[PDB]
């Protein structure tokens, strides 16, 4: 067993003679190059990594294996059109080269209506009714699935997306790119029975209308035969226009089809030396549309390298993880962490009991002004004591720069394969990456090259070279204390905000003759049952693996018990009551409750006190679940 | 419905209108690149000629489109004809790549109608692209590629002298 | 054992549906491997130490609730176990459904079938793997 | 600054650039016009031959502006050559008055350059507009004034017989 | 790769190689049947001429063959031209029997390159094909049935006054 402190120095003296530049160029070779999921490139690569761990050495190596339906385009083209309401003639305006996975295929005719990026808000604040119409926004702000969702949810008949030049300052306009529209993750068309035979969808989270990326040069050539100015509130190019002409409307066509494809998940594995039964899971996506080197290269860079780095401080340098870990790299990450999500299903309500963090390694290098974070609030005191000893690749300084950072970060989204991890599996999760105020542009197209990123980012080595830092110290923390560095008191404060956010309608409370007491008793009751936990920490004698055991394993159910047990992972996967998504979650408690005071029908007064139910009795139960032993209460 | 339209599908109809303003607008890239060959601190005057007979022939590509929608009971629909994408063109030799990409983006395009004619079972049309389109485009392409290499061979763009006798010896 | 066993008095039955019980039996196989493990895993491990029977003890605690259907919700349906619960979830359930296909009475459901099928899977290899241990140990 | 240049201003050269876009956007409009009578619903082979004429005649006028901004040092600049206002255009007689609405807007803007030429004591510029436009524009404009008064007097658009014999007599 | 290279498959980049190589296989076998009609024991002069004419032809099939290979940006890479299968071809029935054959031969490849091209969608390759050698080949073929069938009906090869007066009045 080695020091800390001996531990740091090695990881960052391996580090230093690490080459991450050549790997992230070697992912961008031809035998790689396009490597859509299921792909023989995809496949080549798959089989690249998996001998690089093999080569590594790890304790084992294996294939999690999938079968999953993805939509490509057809052989038919998706076609962007613009029709004469007189007499009814039509101009093709693209056929574009990229598409949207999950877009229902159809043709749909009628009016165009910018939306700005098609959040609801945007919805909202629009003069001109979508019912009915067809939709153009921008990419950028919220998930396609979203824009989509938030469009279909105003009766909008099609969508389509581009990305303008102030949010993309993308010299060539005619740029094509990829994106999905399923709002959710994994296989949307996963029957619980094999079939010929065709059963309907659900609570699929798939669109059922047509949605098809565009390039900037077909958006503006829309422009062109459309009227009425931008507000600058949307800070867009002059070239765009609201609506189309009175003469005209826009006709989309989607055929993409349905293809079922083997997607390879290739996982290696340090074995932990006292728990090797629970895990740390490191993992990164591999499959890309295009060439995708800061969309995938990077992430898979980092996974192979800190693979190498670990194994070599197992083997040579004599670093004894007291748990497991693994390194996975998912395929289908493109279409929702398809391999991410699909692994995960596969252990529902289980996996909890073995993983116990999740660190995700995508697009971790964008940029290098910036270092951003999303995570559960159970590693943001291992994230503050990483950030305040690695150093910024440019800069020098720590990237601990401000005492406060904790309050303003957000929540990991649908696009990151963290994710299904923390909201669907209970699994505490994190991604973070050096970037800008500003989008990283060629995400999801062809100019996603290892050339454009080692242009923008000189420093590529560097900067790659201290996401692993940070990945790395994660990983050692979290397999080296006897403790886990999971802060289950972090939820206090939460907690503490959420009630007290919703203290902001005591009165409202009244009027429907609801008490609130009994969920101020849970809240408390949670405070000291983490209270209890410390101090049991505390009186622990550290080298007595057996009681470790006992109080490490209440920290792993920690996350798990804000799951929302009332209701089905099937019809809504994102249970976490603070992270997922749906009326189980406290947002939506009080996005119900903001709608009283609008004497609109908004208000559902009976949904309400169910959402209030349900949420005291999971923080109760979470609370019940971390006291200990039943005599003590 | 035009009473001389028969297997002429709507979407076909649109890619003749969208090919029609890509003929055009190569047809206005020439014309801006044999300009400026014509400039006084260029003059170069057989680039300039090369170029704007290039832009004629263009226009006639458009012209022919234009009577093929006609012919087959389509109707002719057309859009602003953008400017090219630049107004100094730098040298010989960056004008004969910027025509070679040109030339190569059209003919991708000619490329998609087929196939779409092709996907609608449109013999006519299909006979039309090759007849008077498909070939065109392949002797157009492998003539500014032997002008990119000699250019380079002989010293262009840095060698004001290649580009010199280049103009006399080829385009002359 | 008795489940499939009872289940296999149909294998003509899955034909006719395009059905294979092939992941089911592989569900069930999975099962009687990782008991196997686990008792040979009980015997190698010294009854003195506190933190091994600790770790095996805690597996051995779980055998029962992973037979809960995580598919289903407590609020819906609270008795989820899959052999002694109550509703469609449960095994017996799915052979009531299918002994409802020799009448050709319309009693019968197809496509709940291919559902049932396809949770109960599920549900028993998410038991087997719960039980396995390690992930590297497959 | 362009060695070649000489008592040529700034403002001179800009409206220079202005009036190569008009003429390029008058040869786009009688092009839409030509082939309008092209359609088999419409049918007028002699208008569509005569707008042909004209829309190839409005090229040559761009490219004479073209090349007399280099003559005298100034710097082409190309702008996007917007789509005719109209895609039907209804009528023989409808066209003919677009055209003299047209070629009278053209003549106009001539006249606001030959004013800008004369304020800036251009000489050269003044003979260069009177010489190759003015006069030039004057018999158009009469041109299309004699066409369309003998559309009227003939009974258009009302009569199609109309349009079918000036199409013969007049065009032919 | 190729500055000029577009949708132009590497399999139909080398089907067009074997091509070029069946096409002046072709040439040599008619230059050898020519000849054997110019032997002192053979002398049937028109045959002679008859069948140099058409290896002459097959060497400008494989002239234009070389000549889109690189028009599309493919390399040529050629490789031995067999002998002719045979050295004495009988008598002039015997050898137009051994034309035909062979034409047959050809026109088979070239229909197996059409397909290739089909299912590369190349377009432009199936035109060519077309365009260039398909009737060509239905000519060819023609041709020499007509021959062996006129040849047969006059007696040959067991009549010497056939074969000679055949050379008179159809080769002459």
């Amino acid at each position: 067993r080695l020091y800390w402190d001996d531990l740091k120095r090695k990881l960052s003296e391996k580090l230093d003679s690490t080459d991450f530049t050549s790997t992230i160029k070697l992912l961008n070779e031809n035998s790689y190059v396009p490597r859509e999921a299921g792909s023989q490139k995809d496949e080549n690569l798959a089989l690249y990594v998996e001998n690089q761990f093999r080569e590594f050495k790890l304790s084992k190596v294996w294939r999690d294996q999938h079968f999953v339906k993805i939509q490509v385009k057809d052989s038919a083209q998706n076609s962007v059109i613009i029709v004469d309401k007189n007499g009814r003639l039509v101009y093709l305006v693209e056929n574009p080269g990229g598409y949207v996975a999950y877009s229902k295929a159809a043709t749909v005719t009628g009016k165009l209506v910018h939306a700005n990026f098609g959040t609801k808000k945007d919805f909202e604040d629009l003069y001109t009714p979508v019912n009915g119409s067809i939709v153009i926004v921008r990419a950028g702000k919220i998930t396609f699935a979203e824009k989509v969702a938030n469009a279909e949810s105003l009766n909008a008949i099609g969508v389509l997306i581009y990305m303008d030049q102030t949010k993309f300052p993308i010299v060539n306009a005619e740029l094509s790119f990829f994106g999905h529209a399923h709002l959710g993750t994994g296989d949307p068309y996963t029957p619980g029975f094999p079939s010929t035979q065709f059963p309907p969808s659900r609570s699929s989270g798939l669109p059922n209308i047509p949605v098809q990326t565009i390039s900037r040069a077909a958006a503006e050539k829309l422009f062109g035969n459309m009227e009425g100015d931008c507000p600058s509130d949307w800070k867009t190019d002059s070239t765009c226009r609201m609506v189309t002409s009175e003469s005209k409307n826009v006709k989309l066509t989607v055929s993409n089809v349905l293809k079922e494809i083997k997607i390879l998940n290739i996982f290696g594995v340090i074995k932990g030396f006292v728990e090797p039964d629970h895990y740390v899971v490191v993992g990164a996506q591999r499959d890309a549309w295009g060439p995708g080197a800061a969309k995938s290269g990077v992430g898979t860079a980092l996974l192979l390298k800190l693979a190498q780095m670990f194994s070599d401080m197992v083997l040579k340098d004599g670093f004894q993880p007291s748990r497991s870990i693994i390194f996975a790299s998912w395929s289908a990450g493109d279409f929702g962490s398809v391999g991410a999500t699909e692994w995960l299903e596969g252990y529902l309500s289980s996996l909890h009991l073995k993983a116990f963090t999740y660190i995700n390694l995508d697009k971790a290098v964008l940029g290098t002004s910036n270092f951003k974070v999303s995570a559960s609030p159970l590693l943001y005191t291992l994230i503050e004591k990483t950030m305040q000893n690695v150093k910024h690749p440019v800069t020098g300084q720590f990237l601990y720069q401000d005492s406060n950072w904790a309050s303003k970060v957000e929540k990991l989204t649908l696009d990151n394969a963290a994710f299904p991890f923390l909201a669907y599996s209970g699994i505490p999760a994190v991604s973070f990456c050096f970037c800008e105020d500003t989008d990283y542009p060629y995400l999801g197209t062809t100019m996603d090259t290892y050339k454009e990123l080692i242009e923008r980012i000189p420093e590529l080595n560097k900067v790659a070279r201290a996401a692993a830092e940070v990945a790395g110290q994660f990983v050692i923390k979290l397999t080296h204390d006897v403790e886990l560095n999971l802060d289950y008191e972090r939820y206090n404060s939460q907690l503490l905000s959420f009630v007290r956010d919703l203290n902001q309608y005591r009165a409202d409370i009244k009027e429907m003759g609801l008490s609130l007491q009994w969920l101020y008793s849970a809240r408390g009751d949670f405070f000291r049952a983490t209270s209890r936990l410390t101090t049991d920490f505390g009186n622990a004698e550290k080298t007595d693996r057996f009681v470790m055991k006992k109080l490490n394993d209440r920290v792993m159910r920690v996350e798990y018990h804000f799951l929302s047990p009332y209701v089905s992972p099937k019809e809504s996967p994102f249970r976490h009551v603070f992270w997922g998504s749906g009326s189980h979650t406290l947002p939506a408690l009080l996005e119900n409750l903001k709608l009283r005071k609008q004497n609109n029908g908004a208000f559902n007064e009976t949904l309400f006190r169910n959402q209030l139910a349900l949420a005291t009795w999971t923080i109760q139960g979470a609370a019940n679940a971390l006291s200990g032993d039943v005599w003590d209460i | 419905t035009s009473q001389v339209r028969q297997n002429y599908h709507q979407d076909s109809e649109a890619a003749i209108n969208r090919q029609i303003n890509l003929e055009l607008y190569a047809s206005y890239v020439y014309l801006s690149m044999s300009y400026y060959f014509d400039r006084d601190d260029v003059a170069l005057k057989n680039f300039a000629k090369y170029f704007l007979h290039q832009s004629h022939e263009e226009r006639e590509h458009a012209e022919k489109l234009m009577k093929l929608q006609n012919q087959r009971g389509g109707r002719i629909f057309l859009q602003d004809i953008k400017k090219p994408d630049c107004d100094d063109w730098e040298s010989g030799l960056n004008a004969m790549e910027c025509a070679l990409h040109l030339e190569k983006n059209v003919n991708q395009s000619l490329l998609e109608l087929h196939k779409l004619a092709t996907d609608k079972n449109d013999p006519h049309l299909c006979d039309f692209i090759e007849t008077h389109y498909l070939n065109e485009q392949v002797k157009a392409i492998k003539e500014l590629g032997d002008h990119v290499t000699n250019l380079r061979k002989m010293g262009a763009p840095e060698s004001g002298l290649a580009e010199y006798l280049f103009d006399k010896h080829t385009l002359g």
